[PDB]
């Protein structure tokens, strides 16, 4: 019980740089060193002790490392929109070789898209227009030559 | 009167942002005997962010101890390894990097990977000319005096041209050096470059947009 | 060959009372310390 | 003589920076005994400087 | 209440198992008063061995920690340094497989040396690798605060620079005002001190 | 009670207003503004306008802070600015000296399309085309930028953060329950203390959602729904300032 | 020992009609019910 309640107060926040454990000590402290015979503003003492707190910034042997969750799904999901433009060849500034799209035969996805939500069925709008480019992006593929995407 | 003068090799990283060295120093005690004793002693030495290149830290009282003299001080020199992408100059950093002719022309972005984890995407602003560059301020190494001031990250422009251009290229090359102002067009001119365009970016049979091979 | 200063000697005699404010110093720190700690144990309580 | 000079001057401040030293126990502790007194003079300056802006405002409303 | 050390390894890291691993530990009664995601280099990862310091499994121990990002925590509990050891179970994955399952080394671990943890054994190994990662968490009032220990720091600390500072305050005898005597010491602290070297441009 | 604006409630809240983006551009923008956050290291980045360009390719451009301070009286956020012609792909916005922030403000017409265009002005001074954009962008900054009083709060170290205790704006019908970002949360300094006939503010009582819109910058609109906590902003239409305020009105 | 500072501490009274011990205590008492987010500066910004 209490000793849930300690372990508690001695988390260590980083951005603040301390506990509240600590804090505390240190205003009892300087409450207790500074006998106070007139009346004291908690809030006050707080923020000049927060004020006052000795923080020696060291060198810290690691360099730091980010803490960033994966984005390839996302980085993927993104790669549908607008066109990629084709990359240069740093030996000749000259293009890389290419392939024109395909010319599959699709249906209107927007309008079909537009119809479901009419309807109040199917997917949404927005994973309609995502469903769309990436049908785009399948039937382009000049490596599979598809005659038909739905 | 004599010291032991020794690189300290760092990363462009490190500097920026501030390592806690350990260095191993072999120390020669002399004796009587014909070989004399050495010792490994560690040293710790603390690098703050942005120190410049050719500092010296001294260490007094450390070195090769003859029976008579004390040990003069040893000196660490720093010096930066070589970086995949960034070279240091006084306080910012230089980036150079090959632009093909129409990234030039036309503009793009180039893309940047910063000594901090941060990747800088920053526009072309105008025709970037042979020998150009581009400052992007308060992207370079920190000030020493000031931890929170920065220098400004500067981008070496080199171009790199079209090695062949056809005839029917270098024709468009020249059309479109010297198309008129558009207050000075003919009804022919805007036609003919509405149906160019239209053909140039036809969603099945042009060529604006080719997928690799 | 013989080398008594007077500053060591005076830097040495020294010494004892800043060890002794020390040890005050570091007695108030833990009083502080345990008072706390019962201000935790009331509030749990509470 | 000179032990009352060094008293009076800088006594009370060093035992604080020693109590402070030995309950952190840095790797260090010299560096961190001097900018400890450097942050000591600062946070007494600043201190000053809080309370001058805490009545500044209150008179301001 | 004690606090004890622990590292979640690359293992268990390559693999996206961290949260899961800090989720459990929370809900054994633990506590994460701190956690940071880090990536030992070579010396660091030597110097944190040392007490292994040529053994025969200490190459690939060494070349195994320094191959990707791990965790460090700072766990909390009354008995925290015997549970987490209890918690983590055998050292020997396969053996702890057979004796021990649902431990984070038959679950999480695999393989031998990459028992997917690693944890503090007694506390004088626990404060030191504290200390080793988190030379600013506050701890151990009691094992510090000795006289005969506090005077024994002084003296190990005073000898070396302070004794010279304050002889060089006596004997210059600056402005009567403590401030300036201050800031004095301080510089020539900062300045003569035998740890750290004098930095020149 | 919120801590960020929605990208989504601000283009349903001022859809009305003509404040909308493309549907394909708003699939993008939902996917491509988290990868533009992690990859610039922001806690906090949202959609802060559209400009509108000789072209089709008009300019949305997306504003964050890392930190916002209280300095010299002046709440002071280190923002960042990041443009893009399609909803994909962000560039950035690199701030403009003094001398040509002044040789930007006598350049007027709505702006063309490709960011690397130069205006030429009076011996010739040439300017790029994204010193105009960011010069637009601060003065409508500078300007407009609008949030509800007493929702930020300062605390320790004097910075400036969410008033989580926020309770919402009694009258919000009234200006004076408004105020700009850089005001500091003890001044009593709100859109009242502005030119008085500058804002014009329409609330409908029954779904308790005010709208102010900015009458010297005519397409700045700012949104605030009372019965849940939740206000956001939006700038669409060219950067240009309206000079003749005493005529119209 | 303590028990001079637990008495000292009883007497003293702040702005607020509490002691400061009290003061501090039901302070500690709410942030231990509620759990803040950001709770060290929440106890400057709001339980105060």
């Amino acid at each position: 019980s209490v000793a849930q309640a300690l372990a508690y107060l001695q988390v260590h926040s980083p951005q603040d740089g301390t506990s509240m454990y600590d804090h505390l000590v240190k205003l009892v402290s300087k409450v207790l060193e500074d006998q106070p015979k007139n009346a004291v503003d908690l809030l006050e003492t707080s923020l000049l002790v927060k004020k006052s707190t000795f923080d020696p910034k060291e060198s810290s042997p690691l360099v730091p490392i980010p803490v960033a969750p994966d984005a390839t799904q996302t980085q993927a999901a993104v790669s549908i929109f607008g066109d990629p433009e084709l990359p240069i060849n740093p030996a000749t500034g000259e293009p890389v070789p290419a392939d024109p799209p395909n010319e599959f035969e699709a249906e209107n996805m927007l309008g079909a898209a537009a119809v479901l939500d009419c309807l109040g069925v199917g997917l949404g709008r927005e994973l309609g227009v995502n469903i769309a480019l990436a049908a785009k992006r399948i039937g382009e593929d000049p490596k599979l030559a598809v005659r038909s995407v739905r | 009167g004599k010291n032991k003068v020794y690189p300290l090799e760092l990363t462009l990283e490190e500097i920026f942002h501030g390592c806690l060295k350990k260095v191993a120093h072999k120390r020669k005690v002399l004796l009587f005997s014909g070989e004399y004793v050495e010792e490994e002693r560690q040293l710790t030495v603390d690098v703050k962010p942005g120190l410049p290149t050719g500092t010296r830290f001294v260490f007094e009282g450390e070195g090769n101890k003859t029976p008579k003299k004390e040990p003069g001080p040893v000196v660490f020199v720093l010096k930066p390894k070589p970086h995949p992408r960034f070279v240091r100059r006084g306080s910012d950093l230089v980036h150079k990097v090959t632009l093909p002719l129409h990234h030039a022309l036309i503009g793009t972005t180039l893309d940047i990977r910063t000594l901090d984890d941060r990747d800088l995407k920053v526009p072309i602003s105008d025709i970037m000319r042979p020998g150009s560059s581009l400052t992007v301020p308060g992207e370079g190494m920190p000030l020493p005096a000031t931890p929170s001031a920065r220098g400004n990250l500067v981008i070496e422009i080199d171009l790199l041209f079209p090695t062949h251009l056809t005839e029917t290229q270098k024709m468009l090359l020249r059309s479109a050096f010297f198309l008129p102002p558009p207050t000075e067009q003919n009804e022919e001119t805007k036609k003919a470059l509405r149906d160019y365009e239209a053909a140039f970016k036809h969603d099945l049979k042009g060529w604006a947009t080719v997928f690799k091979r | 060959r013989l080398v008594d200063p007077v500053m060591r000697e005076v830097e040495t005699a020294f010494m004892p009372w800043l060890k002794e404010q020390a040890i005050g110093y570091l007695a108030r720190g833990v009083v502080a310390r345990r008072v706390v700690d019962k201000l935790v144990e009331d509030a749990a309580a509470a | 003589h000179d032990t009352a000079y060094l008293k009076e001057t800088v006594g009370e401040a060093l035992a604080r920076g020693c109590a402070a030293a030995i309950s952190a126990q840095p790797n260090d502790p010299v560096e961190y005994l001097g900018l400890w007194l450097l942050k000591y003079v600062k946070n007494a300056e600043v201190e000053g400087n809080f309370y001058r802006e805490r009545q500044q405002d209150l008179q301001k409303k | 209440l004690e606090k004890t050390f622990a590292l979640i390894k690359p293992d268990a890291v390559r693999a996206g198992k961290a949260q899961e691993i800090m989720q459990l530990i929370e809900l054994n009664g633990f506590t994460i008063i701190a956690k940071q995601k880090l990536q030992l280099t070579r010396a660091r990862a030597e110097e944190f061995y040392g007490e292994h310091k040529g053994k025969e499994f200490f190459p690939k121990l060494v070349n195994f920690m320094t191959s990707g990002p791990i965790w460090a925590l700072v766990l909390a509990k009354p008995g925290a340094i015997l549970a987490w050891r209890a918690l983590m179970g055998p050292t020997n994955v396969f053996k702890a497989r057979a004796e021990q399952p649902k431990c984070l080394r038959a679950l999480y671990g695999t393989d031998g040396t990459q028992n997917a943890t690693h944890g503090s054994d007694s506390p004088i190994s626990a404060a030191r690798e504290i200390k080793f990662f988190f030379p600013t968490l506050s701890g151990d009032p009691t094992i510090y605060a000795e006289p005969t220990a506090a005077a024994e720091y002084i003296t190990k600390r005073i000898q070396p620079a302070l004794a010279k500072a304050l002889a060089a305050l006596a004997r210059e005898k600056p402005s009567a005002d403590k401030f300036e005597a201050i800031t004095f010491v301080a510089g020539y602290l900062l300045q003569n001190n035998p740890n750290k070297p004098k930095v020149l441009m | 009670v919120q801590l960020e604006p929605n990208i989504t409630l601000v283009l349903k809240h001022l859809a009305s207003c003509g404040a909308v983006v493309s549907a394909e551009q708003q699939a993008a923008l939902d996917h491509s503004i988290p990868i533009k956050r992690i990859e610039a290291g922001l806690r906090s980045l949202t959609l802060w306008g559209r400009l509108t360009t000789l072209n089709g390719k008009d300019y949305l451009v997306a504003e964050g802070y890392n930190v916002a301070s209280s300095k010299e009286g002046a709440a002071v956020y280190e923002t960042k600015y990041f443009y893009s012609q399609d909803g994909a792909r962000w560039s950035d916005l690199q701030p403009v000296d003094s001398e040509t922030a002044t040789r930007c403000a006598r350049i007027k017409g709505m702006l063309s399309g490709d960011p690397a265009k130069n205006y030429e002005l009076e011996l010739v001074f040439q300017i790029p085309e994204l010193a105009v954009l960011r010069c637009r962008v601060d003065a409508i900054a500078t300007a407009t930028s609008v949030i509800p009083t007493d929702s930020t709060i300062l605390n320790a170290a004097s910075q400036v953060v969410p008033n989580r205790l926020f309770a919402g704006a009694a009258y919000p019908e009234k200006l004076e329950s408004y105020q700009h970002r850089f005001s500091l949360p003890g001044s009593g300094v709100t859109l009242s203390q502005d030119l008085r006939g500058t804002w014009a503010v329409q609330y409908d009582a029954f779904k308790g959602v005010a709208q102010v819109r900015s009458l010297l910058f005519p397409g700045y609109f700012f949104y605030y729904a009372a019965n849940e906590l939740t206000w956001g902003s939006l700038y669409v239409g060219d950067g240009l300032r309206n000079n003749d305020l005493i005529f119209m009105l | 020992d303590v028990g001079q500072a637990l008495a000292f501490l009883q007497q003293v009274k702040t702005t607020q009609g509490a002691s400061i011990y009290e003061g501090l205590k039901a302070a500690l008492a709410k942030v231990l019910e509620d759990r803040p987010v950001n709770a060290v500066e929440a106890l400057e910004t709001s339980v105060l």
